[PDB]
């Protein structure tokens, strides 16, 4: 549990500064503005987007904030759920 | 171990004139191979201009320098004649002994490389001769003479049945009394040149002193003239649809070399093995192929016709040269 | 050779109740149109007999 | 064989040599005919007899630049379809190229670009001259290089899922699902996508593809 | 009139399709003898012979046209100046198309235009003379050679209007040498003195001229170039302003220098470059930077404003390999220490790339990033790799009835069927002596590089035999430093060896005191090992380090139930610093030492001692004959003694070295050193002895001092080195100078 | 490359050398426009290293040994008066004292001073190869006008002495348009193109006036590198006639007939007006020629191999030789009441005489 291993690091650079810029009514293009394209988007057949900011350096503990937004069709931002930490 | 640098400029003239650099480094035991034991250490340089006449042939030509130095050669009459040529009062009855000598020299040489095809050749010749002079001067003021040649002729304008001829020739005294008797020698036995006697097996074997009689171990000698007619044929068996680029071959050898300066007079009691008469005889069968590894050859021989101990090496294989 | 034979026949999966799976798009095969031609060692490999 | 110019009746004794496989002579006196008459009734033929002849000398670089110069001098020659099944054919064939056909250990991991070409290639053949009586195995040939094309994305999909990368795995077999949904590569996929999900905790992803998954996998 | 037929002939290098479709007049409309003239210019357009005639005489028109050889092939008589290539190329592109038309006046036309590129290329004098021949089926070739002299030296350079430094300086630097003439050199020589210049710090510096003169004989160039330097310009604090990320503190510690220094041109190059390159490092791949001089006549006083955007942060969306072919995509792709899906570290990137270069296994390395189409924020890297194909395998075997078997072998190949492994074997039997070696390594057994390896060997002189088998664990346990332990076997039996001192009070220290006569020895153990070993690859160089120390440290112990315990330490070490802060110009110091001893009351078995001597440990003396010399017990009555070289228990060597890729050749490689190095043996107690060396302590310490060469070779990077032992003693063998591969 | 064979002749003239002077160091194998020049029985002569000497036309005594010091002692000597002026083509240009060969100042010209220094009513012209006039005052050195002609990239030594008439100046230029330019305020006056050109992406875009014109009765003659001998109307620019019949430099006219030397290396001379010629020399082709002198009433000249010609004034007769000098000449020779001047490469100065 010490032999060493590259830091992970994972999904769009998300910050506290960065994110109260989402606010509910935005246009999902300018939605790709304020955040910068999305990493993951659901193939599923629905219009979100998973941002994901997540690092893992050496061993230290796991960190992740998550932030799931529902576009309806046509493409307006209709909710914010954001996870501050990784469930656990 | 082995090492040499090599580093050419096709143009030092724009004809085409070459100019190759050739600088080595060779650590030698004679009892790594059946050659009587001694150990040669040598280092030189030799630089060479490589230039054509006409079509596919060259020219060469150069300067060399080199070095060698000698150690604990077995108490033999071969090796203590090379000393007395040098004037080195020798050791005979310790063969705690050394010899170094710094020497220098030209060489000159030709190719006729007419050749069709790097493998599976069917209609093509070559011929490869070098000649290597000492130059007034040099510790050692020997020559030499190096020919090897290769033809191909087809029998069939399928190119199937084609024939490989080779001979091998060479000779080398030098000027004066400074023989080259035991740092430059020619060999016979191996894979390449006859095949089916043991590698440089041909040739004198030495005659001990008493130390601290006739032995049946080789010196090499100083004339050669090694041949080969080999007869090549597509191969009865095999997956010719895939196996078109394995080559089956039936092979007749001969083998000679001999020492102009064995004195049949101080040797009275010893085999005359200054006659040239006592060729080595072997014939038998081939296999070369190439794979995506590397290149294989298999072949047998029965090497039906030799002298007393004359270790036969029936079956050789290897891969990669 | 023959080793492109044998390759596992494709099976297009099966969109679960009320979702649906990506619009896909690039690397698909046309049909093979009811060709009637050779396969495999049986394929004619040499050129045209004449233009 | 000397470069001597031969009158043009050369076609017949080079036609015997090509049919009785003598592929250097072949390949040489082809390239010879084609230099010494480029453009005569014998062009297009010759052509085509050089690239199958360089086909069978296995010397594959070459039959690349033959069929690059024969689509760039004749964009529609009436056996054209010919030309684009050896191009697609000569690409797989430089794929399958490794030492490894003795061992027997798989290269599906190995580079795909030349199998993209070739799919690429035997595609718009398919797609243009369906009814030649090539299509058949062109298509033998598709369905091939797009299972090959999916087991490379699936390798690196389980590389990413082992150093953890869950971000990687789940876009590149998404990738997976937008482009190959049909092969068994991406049916040994989808429980990667699962644990990449379960690792990053989206469970709002997890259980639908686990739902995917399981109204699938026999 | 009208016309309801058209005659034609011939049609050889045009069809009649074509001339229908060409003409503006068609079959069955109205024309005259100027739409028939128009007729005949429509198909001069096409191509046509020159030569043609028209005939009316009833409903049809007649019309024939005069064919003869055109189309063309190129050969020239010899090019000596000129490369045949560039000239084949330069013929197309000048218009000799192979197999276009050509006629007299292209004849004409082409040897104007070899004229005008000979003169291009310097040589001013030359000539051009063309010919062609027919060939059959209206062909032509065509043949054309060369007259030309000598191409124009370069004389006097002339710079004029300078006042600071003078000629020789700025001729001195550039690569013109008062030689031939090259217009492009022209122009780089051009920005070497602006660059001079500007870094000197005369920042207005202008060059308002430039022209070059054939003298009448057109023998040679005069280069002329007109000076302005403007006054004594002085630097002033840099100042930033613009869309920065927020990282303010790091820019201007990295852009802030003391003011009132002299202003220098590659000084803010650096600067600007280092700025973006900051940038690049936080994940701004493609930053809009930007420097303007403020220029102030006020005490020449010049402050930078240097305006940087750094755009989007780019995330690298895919990471493709292309030549990766023989490798799987795995072990490149572990290798590769930036992730998929992160923001795009940039010398994270270059990282990996040093780490695939690292590996070694790969003859070039080179790093493309690109943006994906029609998208503004997602970046693409992909690598481009050659293969070094290391698998060097040779094979032999014989097979005869008085000679029943011999052998070689040798099989090392890394990755050899891709993955990852190295698997190397070795074999051989001579009459005289049988060996076997076959080792794996898996190494990267998991993926955080917990390397897993096998070695095992098997060895047998007709006395010596031994056999064994050693495995070790790798695991990396920081950027830099590596770590391994290990565990293995290995058995001996000697028999019928030389009395030798040393072996004998090794033997008696088993408490098996040994038969002290007659060569009648026979011993057999079996030993098995504990391996611990530590690791230091803080070099930063691909081939030849320059400023970085490795070090490198080895552990035996035999505490599990051994035949025999002890334990031995190894400690390597390779220092390098730099002329100051110029990397280019290295000195190192290159240092060993080498401990091994006695356990459980006995002593360290001699087959483990150290061996000093040769291009592997010390510079200047034979390999392996510096460790203490051998005595032997009296046979074909005192204790006898001999010069041969046996290993000692303890180990020291320290040598200095200088490495200089000196250019006394364009640079486009040696060194010279100092060196040292000592052998001896512990228990070797001189109280039993008397005439005899100081073998208890290391007071012999022997040096040699020479030079060395390095070169690079196919195989391995090779080095050569020379010496003259001047401190050396007694029985010291040595020669001057000897080889050594890695 | 082909030579001329050196022809032979018997020496008719039987000339000799009167004097010569090892001065000091030559100008090398630089092609340099660096003729000395006579001035009441003392004649002046350079060095490229920067070593000048006055000596005396009729011994050879020198007086100076001034080095002004490289320097690059270029451009020639002329003398007018008291003044010895002087380029360099360290764009500097030196006057010198007569009498003592004191300096009298040094003034700076823009770039390299090529062209020979030209006396004429208080200026000194001296076309430096930036192609810019410029007249220096004879009295103080300060640059009084300037003009800028522009320059094709690749020319010829734009040597193109100007020449003085009427007031006004004319002067070559590397692009190949003459200009004439009043010498109060060098205001140009009038431009002509002296011939077709640019049948090449740069070197038969050579067009060079490098000669020095000359000026008769209101006639201006001529000459380019690779155009023709031409005439001209002083007044008005406009040309006149044509003489496509060599072309390359240093044309001389005396007696209503014109000489000059081909680009090919061979002399002739040109009827009174139109361009046909009377006689033409042969078999001195591609070996350097130098400006001819016509003397005393013999047409000289020298070659490149070491010797002097000596042709007939009115026909094209070769009757002498052999006045051998060591390594031969790269510069003009001068000419002189009843004497002749030469110079050769190694510096060393000779006088002909019969």
């Amino acid at each position: 549990r010490v032999v060493y291993r590259p830091d992970i690091n994972q999904g769009n650079y998300l910050t506290a500064n960065d994110v109260s810029k989402i606010r509910v009514g935005m246009t999902q293009q300018q939605v790709a503005y304020a955040l910068g394209t999305p990493l993951m988007s659901d193939p599923f057949g629905t219009n979100t987007w998973f941002y994901v900011f997540r690092q893992q350096p050496g061993h230290e503990g796991v960190t992740q904030q998550t932030l799931t937004l529902t576009f309806n069709s046509s493409g307006v931002l209709t909710n914010i759920d954001n996870k501050p930490a990784l469930s656990g | 171990t082995y090492a040499e640098l090599s580093v050419t400029n096709p143009y030092f003239t724009v004809d085409g004139v070459s100019l190759g650099g050739r600088l080595f480094y060779n650590d030698f035991q004679a009892d790594d191979a059946d050659l009587s034991d001694y150990t040669n250490k040598s280092y030189g340089t030799d630089v060479t201009l490589g230039f054509p006449i006409n079509e596919y042939n060259s020219l060469r030509a150069g300067l060399g320098y080199v070095h060698n130095s000698l150690s604990n050669m077995q108490p033999q009459v071969a090796m203590w004649r090379y000393l007395y040529s040098m004037g080195e009062h020798p050791s005979t009855s310790d063969q705690d002994n050394s010899f170094k000598t710094d020497d220098f020299t030209f060489n000159y040489g030709w190719t006729y490389n007419k050749l069709d095809r790097g493998y599976f050749p069917t209609d093509g010749s070559r011929v490869n001769l070098t000649g290597k002079v000492t130059i007034p001067g040099s510790d050692n003021e020997y020559y030499k003479v190096t020919l090897d040649t290769a033809t191909y002729v087809p029998i069939d304008d399928d190119h199937k049945w084609v024939v490989l001829g080779r001979t091998r020739w060479g000779y080398g005294d030098g000027l004066g009394g400074k023989e080259m008797p035991f740092y430059e020698n020619f060999y016979a036995g191996g894979s390449s040149t006859v095949r089916g006697f043991q590698s440089n097996t041909i040739g004198p074997k030495a005659v001990y002193f008493p130390h601290q009689c006739k032995s049946d171990d080789a010196v090499g000698g100083n004339a050669m003239a090694v041949a080969s007619l080999e007869f090549i044929t597509p191969t009865p068996f095999i997956s010719d649809k895939y196996a078109n680029s394995v080559r089956t071959s039936f092979f007749w050898d001969m083998g000679t070399v001999w020492d102009t300066n064995w004195d049949s007079s101080q040797y009275s009691g010893y085999p005359d093995y200054s006659d040239p008469s006592n060729i080595r005889m072997s014939a038998g069968i081939a296999l070369q192929w190439m794979s995506p590894l590397g290149p294989l050859v298999f072949s047998y021989a029965q090497p039906f016709k030799k002298y007393d101990g004359d270790k036969a090496e029936q079956f050789q294989f290897n891969i990669g040269k | 050779d023959e080793a492109y034979l044998e390759a596992a026949p494709l099976a297009e999966l099966h969109a679960p109740a009320g979702m649906i799976l990506p619009v896909t798009s690039g690397d698909y095969a046309i049909p093979v149109t009811n060709g009637s031609g050779a396969v495999g060692k049986a394929l004619d490999i040499r050129p045209p007999a004449q233009p | 064989e000397v470069p001597d110019n031969p009158p043009n009746e050369i076609y017949a004794t080079a036609q015997q040599k090509l049919q009785d496989g003598n592929w250097r002579q072949a390949i040489t006196q082809l390239e010879a005919l084609d230099n010494r008459y480029p453009f005569g009734p014998y062009s297009q033929q010759v052509q085509l007899d050089l690239i199958y002849a360089y086909y069978k000398n296995a010397d594959l670089p070459l039959a690349q630049a033959a069929i690059d110069r024969f689509i760039r001098l004749n964009p529609t020659h009436p056996n054209i379809d010919y030309v684009m099944y050896m191009r697609g054919l000569t690409n797989m064939a430089l794929d399958d190229s490794a030492l490894q056909g003795f061992f027997g250990v798989d290269r599906s991991d190995r580079d795909p670009q030349h199998a993209r070409a070739a799919f690429s290639d035997f595609s718009k053949l398919v797609r243009g001259y369906p009814n030649s009586q090539y299509t058949t195995d062109a298509t033998k040939r598709l369905v091939f290089l797009k299972d090959r094309l999916a087991k490379y994305e699936y390798s690196v999909a389980e590389y990413y899922t082992e150093r953890g990368a869950w971000v990687a795995v789940v876009n590149r077999v998404e990738g997976m699902l937008r482009d190959y949904p049909d092969t068994q590569a991406t049916r040994d996929a989808l429980p990667l996508m699962e644990n990449a999900y379960r690792q990053m905790q989206m469970n709002a992803q997890a259980e639908k593809v686990a739902k995917i998954i399981a109204a699938n996998s026999s | 009139f009208v016309v309801k037929d058209i005659h034609f002939e011939g049609l050889q290098r045009v069809a009649v399709g074509a001339a229908l479709l060409s003409m503006p007049v068609r079959t069955g409309d109205t024309v005259n003898d100027e739409d028939i003239s128009n007729t005949i210019r429509a198909l001069f357009a096409t191509g046509n012979f020159e030569d043609v005639r028209v005939l009316r005489d009833g409903d049809t028109l007649l019309v024939q046209v005069k064919e003869r050889p055109t189309i063309a092939s190129i050969t020239f008589s010899g090019n000596k100046s000129v490369k045949d290539d560039m000239l084949k190329q330069n013929l197309e592109a000048s218009g000799v198309r192979v197999g276009e038309s050509l006629d007299r006046t292209t004849i004409a036309d082409i040897e104007k235009g070899l004229e005008d590129f000979y003169y291009s290329v310097g040589k001013y004098s030359a000539s051009v003379k063309a010919v062609v021949t027919p060939l059959p089926r209206n062909r032509v070739d065509l043949k054309l050679v060369f007259q030309e002299g000598v191409s124009a030296e370069i004389q006097q350079i002339n710079i004029v209007g300078n006042h600071a430094f003078t000629t020789d300086e700025l001729i001195s630097h550039f690569q013109l040498r008062d030689r031939k003439y090259q217009k492009q050199k022209l122009a780089g020589d051009l920005e070497t003195l602006r660059s001079y210049y500007l870094d000197r710090g005369y920042a207005r510096f202008n060059i308002d001229s430039t022209q070059v003169s054939l003298t009448p004989d057109k023998k040679g160039i005069y280069v002329t170039v007109n000076i302005t330097e403007g006054d004594q310009y002085k630097l002033s604090g840099v100042e930033v302003s613009g869309n920065l990320a927020g990282h303010s503190a790091e820019i201007e510690q990295l852009t802030k220098i003391e003011p009132g220094e002299l202003y220098n041109g590659t000084k803010v190059t650096k600067m600007e470059d280092d700025i973006k390159k900051l940038l690049g490092r936080y994940g701004y791949a493609y930053p809009r930077v930007q420097s303007m001089p403020e220029i102030n006549d006020a005490d020449k006083t010049v402050k930078l404003r240097v305006n940087v955007d750094a755009g989007n942060r780019f995330y690298v969306r895919k990471i493709r390999f292309e030549g990766n072919d023989t490798s799987k995509d795995a072990v490149l792709r572990r290798e590769m220490r930036q992730m998929e899906g992160a923001w795009l570290g940039s010398d994270l990137v270059d990282q990996g790339k040093e780490r695939l270069n690292r590996l070694g296994f790969f003859e070039t390395v080179d790093t493309d990033t690109q943006r994906v189409p029609g998208s503004p924020d997602q970046v693409d890297v992909v690598y481009k790799v050659k293969e070094r194909n290391t698998g060097s395998f040779n094979f032999g075997i014989g097979y005869g009835t008085e000679s029943g078997v011999s052998f070689q072998a040798g099989v090392q190949q890394d990755n050899w069927l891709g993955t990852g492994y190295a698997v190397g074997i070795n074999g051989t039997k001579n009459d005289y002596q049988t060996y076997a070696e076959l080792s794996v390594t898996n190494p990267y057994f998991t993926v955080d590089g917990v390397s897993l390896g096998g070695r095992l060997f098997y060895n047998d002189f007709q006395t010596n035999k031994s056999y064994g088998t050693c495995v070790t664990l790798g695991f990396p346990i920081n950027e830099y430093n590596s770590l391994r332990a290990g565990l293995g076997y290995v058995h001996n039996s000697l028999s019928n060896m030389q009395p030798q001192v040393a072996m004998w009070r090794y033997l008696y220290s088993m408490g098996e005191h040994p038969s002290t006569s007659d060569q009648d020895n026979s011993f057999k153990t079996d030993d098995f090992t504990f391996n611990y070993g530590w690791t230091y690859n803080k070099l930063d160089r691909g081939y030849f380090p320059t400023d970085g120390s490795r070090v490198n440290l080895t552990g035996k112990v035999t505490i599990p139930g051994s035949d025999n315990e002890y334990y031995k330490v190894t400690l390597d070490t390779a220092t390098y610093v730099p002329i100051d802060d110029d990397h280019k110009w290295v000195v190192l110091g290159r240092t060993r030492w080498g401990y091994g001893d006695g356990l459980g009351g006995k002593e360290m078995p001699f087959y483990e001692n150290f061996y000093a001597g040769g291009s592997s440990t010390v510079r200047g003396f034979q390999s392996n004959t510096i460790g203490p010399k051998a005595v032997y017990f009296p046979h074909q009555k005192d204790l006898c003694k001999s010069d041969d070289a046996v290993g000692g228990n303890a180990m020291a060597v320290a040598s200095l070295e200088f490495i200089t890729p000196t250019p006394f050749i364009s640079d486009k490689r040696t060194s010279f050193f100092w060196d040292m190095g000592t052998v001896w043996d512990t228990n070797w107690d001189s109280s039993q002895y008397s005439g005899y060396p100081d073998y208890s302590d290391p007071s012999n310490i022997r040096m040699s001092a020479g030079i060395a060469l390095q070169w690079m070779s196919p195989l391995g990077p090779l080095v050569f080195s020379y010496a003259q032992p001047f401190k050396k003693y007694d029985g010291d063998k040595a020669e001057q100078f000897q080889f050594n591969i890695g | 490359v082909k030579m001329s064979p050196l022809p032979t002749v018997e020496n008719q003239f039987t000339p000799t050398t009167a004097w010569s002077t090892s001065v000091g160091s030559g100008i090398g194998n630089f092609y340099s426009n660096l003729h000395p020049a006579l001035a009441d029985n003392v004649v002046y002569a350079a060095d490229r290293a920067g070593l000048v000497k006055a000596l005396n036309a009729d011994d050879g005594k020198e007086i100076w040994s001034v080095s002004l010091a490289p320097a690059l002692l270029s451009g020639g000597v002329t003398v007018s008066g008291g003044h010895v002026y002087i380029g360099s083509e360290k764009a500097q240009v030196y006057a010198l004292n007569t009498s003592d060969g004191t300096v009298a100042w040094q003034t700076k010209v823009a770039g390299e001073a090529l062209s020979r220094p030209v006396v004429s009513d208080g200026l000194v012209l001296i076309h430096t190869s930036n192609g810019q006039l410029q007249a220096l005052n004879e009295a103080d050195g300060a640059v009084k006008w300037t003009v800028n002609l522009d320059m094709p990239s690749l020319s010829l030594r734009g040597e193109s002495a100007p020449t003085t008439a009427f007031g006004a100046a004319v002067v070559g230029g590397d692009n190949g348009r003459v200009s004439a330019v009043l010498m109060e305020q060098g205001q140009m006056i009038w431009q002509q193109r002296i011939s077709q050109a640019t049948g090449s992406t740069e070197i038969d875009r050579l067009s060079d006036v490098d000669t020095t014109p000359v000026v008769v009765n209101g006639v201006v003659f001529a000459l380019a590198y690779n155009g023709n001998l031409t005439a001209l109307d002083l007044r008005s620019g406009q040309i006149m006639w044509k003489r496509e019949l060599g072309s390359v430099n240093d044309f001389i006219v005396d007696g209503n007939r014109i000489y000059l030397v081909d680009q090919n290396d061979r002399v002739m001379a040109l009827t009174i007006d139109g361009g046909v010629t009377l006689w033409t020399q042969s078999d001195l082709l591609h070996r350097l020629l130098t400006s001819p002198v016509l003397y005393n009433g013999n047409l000289v000249v020298g070659d490149s191999e070491g010797y002097l010609h000596w042709i007939n004034v009115e026909d094209g007769r070769f009757v002498a030789q052999q006045k051998v000098d060591s390594s031969g000449f790269q510069t003009e020779p001068v000419a002189a009441d009843g004497k002749l001047l030469i110079q050769a490469k190694d510096g060393t100065v000779y006088s002909i005489t019969r």
